[PDB]
């Protein structure tokens, strides 16, 4: 067995980490006090769930996770919440003043003061691993901590753990749920410096999660709690292959091999169905073909864009629940004759499929309904570049007037990095254009 | 009240639409780069579709269908027809055409030309390309060598298409023509055919033995007005409207425009637009789309209709701007942004 | 993350006293400093403005400054006079005579050290000092002259801390003396360099609001301060109560100030009060964007918005505030700059103020704020071209060439505001 | 539409369906830049405290 260490950075990363680990415990039958009645290997074991949880002699199962925020109010809620017993204190690291949505403040000013401590605490978990695979880093593009410190952390993890894979779960900024106008700056800056150090990044536009919550759960004004419990379902479906017995996506390296032919273009598009409200007391359960079809409706994607006008480089279908291969092939045959699905000429036109028979787990008292079967499609499509263009344009509008730039230069940055990063995004946007148009 | 933006200055049609929306008293125009808009009268090239539908609390509409170029570029249109099972190589209303890069179909073009040459079938051909506008870039011949040589001389793509040697010829004049039809597709993908079409008329008598002359075989209004001495001999501006053409067919050939030609027109429109419906439809998309299309047909002497091209940024006939432009706002825009008989034939599908 | 409050001069100490009366009520603390409230949500972020003391008492983290004891003697005897720390009254004896030079260079220089001594003690007992807020007028001598002096001294000892001010701008319609434009111009030059956020409270606007809209034929300083304290309660409401969104002074400044020198905000409030009819979200939103609800005598339609923040208080159809906020922008979309995307942000605090079920506070960084500085610059030059009343200042050591510099910098400030009002994408 | 590499266990199955076949920085280099921004931060702070020192002179000059 090979362990995976999760790192949750900034408010968004931390709060989403709370949702994931809450869901993980329910999926594995672990109680809030860390006891696991179903585990008969007391004090140890190399089972599949042990990739994410270590075991103590007392029988407590402990997430291989580190939480880190530059201000404590968010992690303080972890230290006192339902799962306070799950984590032991040195896993939770807090500063005193945050980065004020300033990439430079998080990366340079405050980053330098706390980077060594964080790495030391990460090394204390890596020392408990017999065959560490890599890291899963949860953070926001928009926040100062989530953007600036994460990039710093990613840089030094590539030096101290050179041959270990690093996966990102990144929250793409949306005006509907943000109170910050400088997020485009932080998004471009962090992407530029993190790009070379990330093997696979799953991007989640808060705009997508917002509409999905109100359209499919009839929640009039979703909160972060609504959004995080939905995101955790997707995160779980993506990470389930690492935590349960299986053949597909069992090593972090397989995510890169299956989903990323070119290193720079490592942003797969996630699509998830079915999202069903708990208020609908009796619902017409959806067939395999209906949820598989739903994977190609932009309204169900984690990032709004049109794959019809891009090209696919890889596709994985991660079913959870009562699904058998035959029903999948039936749907795929029908779907291909009814949808615009063009692969690049230098890649096969095929789906890598995986099925876990355990149905999706929903947190008691949540907003989601329990369903018989669900699917998360991971697609590396050029259409995701639309999200970069949107962001690049917002960056351009403010930078032409140098708006807000003084806040970054005042923290030690040079204007060069703004144009240096923006130029990198220009290439990235043009790299997507080469691969998928004409 | 609603807002909109103009991003195409050289647009005849939508110049009147913006003009007429303003005069409504419920529409407000903004700069060419203010995203806080309800409607975008976008540009013909590199319209930023990716930046639409991401403004909170703003329904956003645009007057173009992303991907509609596959029907409005001559080379792509050929590959769409030949490779679409809904249309197929066995297409009765499209002339046997081939895409020739100066993927490529050079042999297979010569393939039938040889079989046709041996069979004494009038193997007269034409080459075309979407780049050459203003009647520049057009070659007609009877043997490939002289035509294919012209293709290689230029550096862009060119399609070779069977020139139709037996067009329906009007009298008096013994002259050629094409038919232009305007079709509006709204956000719901209803297909609306404008009840008024126009014939772009050739003012010179047809001559099959002589294509040396550069005006007896093309009739795009511009050519006739700049390279023909009889621009307007028979009708105002080389433009004959349906009422007159219908009366002519009744008197000369004892038939109607609706029966002899307009049924085939409505079938080709439906066939083309429904073929691409799953690739451009915006029914469940974060932004909606409509678009005005200009289909160009022609009629042979057996009263069969042939589609020649589809134009995605078409101009209108001078007389009909008012009525048509008013029709767009009614069906395409107001249908989405309500306010305080019909001129369209709904092509049902 | 604690805030240290400072109030200097007559105006500063009186709007300051009302501010503490208001928020003390909102948090449930009586004039003696004892908490007697109904909800624990009042106390979650009480530390932000209060220290906890022996006997389970909360003491405002406030410092009281003046060069003459008159107004400060009143505060101690006022409604909440006994709430303040008696050690935090640092007052001189002579006064400043509405003379900027006396507060900044002579009389104030003597007392300033005693003021910073109290600042250090308040700062040394702060878990993580967040910044300072100053209340003061720009037309007097103590608040204007000494206040800008204190700001300069605080930035020297706390250069990485946020310095914010609620600055009352003078107006002939509510004028104490004629040299008020001189003192204002000198203070603004200091505020342009040493503050991060200045809320420009214009007494002309407060008067017009009291007289024209509230139908008060003869307003007092108490009537104007009721509006100023209401705004300060609204501006600080998100910091003082457990509010869904995480509000920090430096995070707020980063999001509101695109250019360092253009940090002068127009405050706004709705409804305007001195009734029982429940005000609807349609009515709250359209009022806060009206010139008649602005605390700075400037027309927003004569300028452009760099950033905007509307803050709604109470239980309300929050889906409706969104619908309407997005409505009011479409009506005025020409008055928002296109080069700062999504520059209108909204925050909601479920707890309303006293006597209202729904309220709304408006914070705007608009280029129309130049109209205020242009007004002050005219009054300044009208006297300065004839050097009238300068002897009051040259007698205290100042040179007329410091006056010329201040004038130039404020006309430079106006020019900069004009640059971005005409800028486009 | 070929089905290949079908592995299966008690927890589930996995397979692949094909429809159409195909047609480095160091630590020292980092540490420097964090310090290069730190030294730039100090220079801005020194320039501020000098500007303030200049204004303290003028104050007591008056
Ligand atoms: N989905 C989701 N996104 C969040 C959440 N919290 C914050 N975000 C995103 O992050 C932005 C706000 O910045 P934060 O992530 O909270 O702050 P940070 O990353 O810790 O950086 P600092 O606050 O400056 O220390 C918002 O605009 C969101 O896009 C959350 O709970 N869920
Ligand atoms: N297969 C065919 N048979 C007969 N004539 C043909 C033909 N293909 C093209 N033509 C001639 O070419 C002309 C139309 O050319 P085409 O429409 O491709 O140029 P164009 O698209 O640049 C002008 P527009 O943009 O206004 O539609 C007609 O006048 C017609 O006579
Ligand atoms: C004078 O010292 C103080 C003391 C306390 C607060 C302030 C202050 C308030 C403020 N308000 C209120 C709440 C709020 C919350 C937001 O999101 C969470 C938001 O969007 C980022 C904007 C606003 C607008 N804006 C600025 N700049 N300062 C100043
Ligand atoms: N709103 C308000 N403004 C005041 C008050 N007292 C003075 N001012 C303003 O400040 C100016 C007079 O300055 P003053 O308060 O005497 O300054 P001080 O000498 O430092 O106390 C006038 O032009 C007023 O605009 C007050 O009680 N309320
Ligand atoms: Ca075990
Ligand atoms: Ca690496
Ligand atoms: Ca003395
Ligand atoms: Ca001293
Ligand atoms: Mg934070
Ligand atoms: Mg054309
Ligand atoms: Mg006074």
């Amino acid at each position: 067995m090979r362990e995976c260490i999760s790192i949750h950075v900034g408010q968004a990363g931390v709060q989403i980490g709370n949702a994931c680990w809450e869901l993980y415990c329910l999926e594995h039958g672990i109680q809030p006090d860390g006891q696991m009645p179903s585990d008969k290997t007391i004090g140890g074991g190399d089972d599949s769930f042990n990739t994410f949880f270590s075991e103590t002699g007392a029988g407590k199962h402990v997430p291989r996770a580190v939480f880190v925020d530059l201000e404590p109010t968010v992690i303080d809620e972890v230290r006192t919440g339902t799962y306070r017993q799950l984590f032991h204190p040195e896993q939770l690291i807090t500063g005193k003043e945050d980065a004020a949505n300033n990439y430079a403040r998080g990366h340079y000013t405050i980053g330098k003061e706390i980077i060594d401590l964080v790495l030391d605490r990460i090394r204390k978990l890596a020392d408990q691993c017999t065959g560490l695979q890599g890291f899963l880093v949860f953070h926001s593009f928009g926040g100062g901590t989530g953007s600036g410190f994460t990039s710093l952390l990613m840089e030094r993890l590539s030096v101290d753990y050179g041959k270990k894979s690093k996966l990102e779960f990144s929250i793409y900024p949306a005006p509907q749920v943000s109170t910050a106008v400088v997020e485009p700056y932080n998004s471009i800056l962090t992407t530029h410096t993190t790009l070379e150090h990330s093997d696979c990044a799953f991007m989640v536009d808060n705009e997508a999660i917002y509409d999905i919550c109100r359209r499919n759960l009839d929640i009039e004004r979703p909160t972060y709690t609504n959004l995080n419990r939905l995101i955790s379902q997707i995160v779980s479906s993506i990470t389930a292959s690492l935590r349960f017995d299986g053949a597909l996506n069992v090593d972090l390296t397989e995510f890169q091999t299956n989903l990323v032919p070119y290193p720079r273009i490592h942003f797969p598009l996630a699509t998830y169905a079915p999202v069903i409200s708990a208020e609908k007391a009796y619902h017409e359960q959806l067939s395999v073909a209906e949820i598989t079809n739903a994977c190609f409706e932009p309204a169900n994607q984690m990032v709004k864009c049109d794959p019809r006008h891009g090209k696919y480089m890889a596709c994985c279908l991660l079913y959870r629940g009562d699904v058998v291969p035959k029903d999948v092939n039936a749907a795929i045959a029908t779907i291909k004759t009814k949808r615009s699905i063009q692969f690049v000429d230098w890649c096969p036109t095929g789906f890598k499929v995986g099925i876990n028979y355990q149905p999706p787990t929903v947190v008691p008292g949540g907003d989601l309904a329990k369903v018989q079967r669900a699917v998360c499609m991971l697609s590396n499509t050029t259409a995701i570049a639309e999200a970069w263009a949107r962001l690049d344009h917002k960056f351009d509008l403010m930078y032409a007037k140098r708006a807000f730039v003084h806040w970054y230069v005042g923290e030690g940055m040079e204007e060069g990095e703004f144009s240096e990063a923006r130029e990198d995004m220009a290439a990235l946007e043009k790299d997507y254009e080469e691969v998928g148009v004409d | 009240m609603y807002t909109f933006v103009v991003r195409d200055e050289n647009s005849s049609v939508y110049a009147e639409v913006s003009r007429l929306l303003l005069a409504t008293g419920q529409w407000k125009r903004l700069r060419k780069d203010n995203p806080r808009f309800n409607l975008m009268l976008g540009e013909r090239n590199r319209l930023p579709f990716g930046r639409l539908g991401h403004e909170p609390g703003l329904v956003q509409l645009v007057n173009y269908y992303r991907g509609a170029d596959k029907l409005c570029r001559k080379a792509s249109l050929v590959k769409l027809i030949k490779t679409s099972p809904e249309l197929s190589e066995s297409c009765t209303w499209f002339p046997e055409s081939y895409v020739i890069y100066p993927t490529d179909e050079r042999e297979v073009f010569l393939a039938a030309y040889n079989r046709r040459r041996e069979g004494r079938e009038g193997n007269v051909w034409i080459a075309k390309s979407s780049a050459g506008a203003k009647g520049e870039g057009i070659l007609i011949s009877s043997e490939a060598s002289e035509l294919l040589d012209f293709i290689d001389e230029q550096g862009q793509v060119h399609v070779i298409q069977k020139y139709l040697e037996k067009p329906l010829l009007l009298e008096p004049g013994h002259r050629k023509f094409d038919i232009r039809s305007w079709v509006l597709v709204d956000h719901l993908y209803n297909i609306y055919l404008y009840r008024e079409g126009v014939l772009r008329t050739s003012s010179e008598p047809y001559n099959s033995a002589n294509f040396q002359d550069k005006t007896c075989h093309l009739t795009n209004h511009c050519i006739q007005k700049e390279y023909s001495k009889n621009y307007g001999r028979y009708e105002e501006g080389n433009e004959m409207f349906f009422e007159e053409f219908n009366q002519y067919l009744m008197d000369a050939l004892n038939t109607t425009l609706e029966n002899s030609i307009l049924l085939q027109i409505k079938h080709i429109i439906r066939s083309c637009l429904m073929c691409i419906e799953p690739a451009i439809s915006t029914k469940h998309l974060h932004y909606q789309s409509f678009q005005l299309f200009g289909f160009d047909f022609m009629v042979d002497e057996e009263l069969k209709v042939w589609l020649i091209e589809v134009n995605g940024a078409p101009a209108c006939a001078q007389k009909l701007y008012a009525e048509l432009c008013q029709g767009i706002v009614d069906v395409a825009i107001s249908s989405v942004f309500p306010l305080a008989t019909s001129i369209f034939i709904k092509l049902h599908h | 993350r604690e805030i240290v409050h400072i109030q200097a001069g007559q105006c500063g100490n009186q709007i300051g006293a009302k501010f503490w009366e208001v928020i003390s009520d909102e948090h449930g603390i009586d004039p003696t400093g004892s908490y007697h409230g109904d909800s624990d949500l009042q106390l979650e972020r009480i530390n932000v403005y209060y220290n906890e003391a022996a006997g389970n008492k909360y003491v405002p983290r406030a410092i009281l400054v003046d060069l003459e004891p008159g107004t400060m003697d009143s505060v101690r005897s006022g409604p909440f006079g006994q709430i303040f720390r008696p050690d935090n009254f640092v007052f001189g004896q002579s006064g400043a005579g509405n003379n900027w030079a006396k507060g900044h260079y002579t009389e104030g220089a003597e007392l300033v050290d005693s003021v910073l001594d109290v600042v250090r003690k308040e700062s040394e007992s702060c878990d993580c000092l967040q910044g300072f807020q100053l209340t003061h007028s720009l037309g007097g001598g103590t608040g204007s002259g000494m206040g800008t002096l204190l700001i300069s001294k605080i930035r020297e000892e706390y250069p990485d801390r946020i310095m914010n001010t609620f600055s009352v701008v003078p107006s002939p319609k509510v004028s104490d003396t004629v040299v008020e434009p001189y003192n204002a111009t000198l203070s603004v030059h200091q505020l342009v360099e040493n503050t991060d956020e200045t809320y420009c409270i214009d007494n002309e606007a407060l008067y017009d609001i009291c007289f024209r809209t509230l139908k008060l034929t003869t307003p007092t300083y108490g009537d104007l301060n009721h509006l100023v304290s209401a705004t300060m309660s609204g501006v600080t409401t998100c910091l003082r109560f457990p509010g869904q969104l995480n509000a920090d002074l430096r995070k707020l400044a980063v999001n509101m100030v695109p250019f360092p020198r253009l940090h002068f905000f127009m405050p706004g409030f709705a409804p305007l009060t001195s009734q029982y009819r429940a005000l609807t979200v349609p009515e709250l939103t359209q009022q806060m964007f009206d010139a008649k609800n602005m605390m700075a005598a400037c027309d927003p339609r004569h300028g452009r918005y760099l950033t905007v923040a509307a803050v709604f208080r109470g239980r309300m159809s929050m889906k409706e505030v969104d619908e309407q906020m997005l409505n009011v922008q479409n009506k005025n979309s020409s008055y928002f700059v296109e080069w700062i995307p999504n520059n209108v942000k909204t925050a909601v605090c479920d707890i309303p103020p006293r006597g209202l079920k729904m309220s709304a506070t408006f914070i705007g960084n608009s280029t129309a704020i130049q109209e205020l500085f242009k007004r002050i610059s005219e009054q300044f030059t009208a006297m300065f071209r004839r050097k009238a009343f300068l002897h009051w200042y040259t007698g205290e050591g100042m040179d007329e060439m410091e006056f010329t510099e201040a004038e130039s910098n404020m006309n430079d400030l106006v020019s900069e505001y004009q640059q971005y009002q005409d800028a486009t994408a | 539409m070929e089905v290949i590499e079908l592995n299966k266990c008690t927890s589930g199955q996995s397979f692949e369906v094909i429809l159409k076949p195909p047609s480095d920085p160091s630590l020292e280099e980092i540490q420097k830049k964090l310090e290069a921004a730190e030294e730039r931060r100090k220079y801005q702070e020194a320039e501020l405290l000098k500007h303030l020192a200049e204004k303290r002179e003028h104050e007591r000059e008056v």
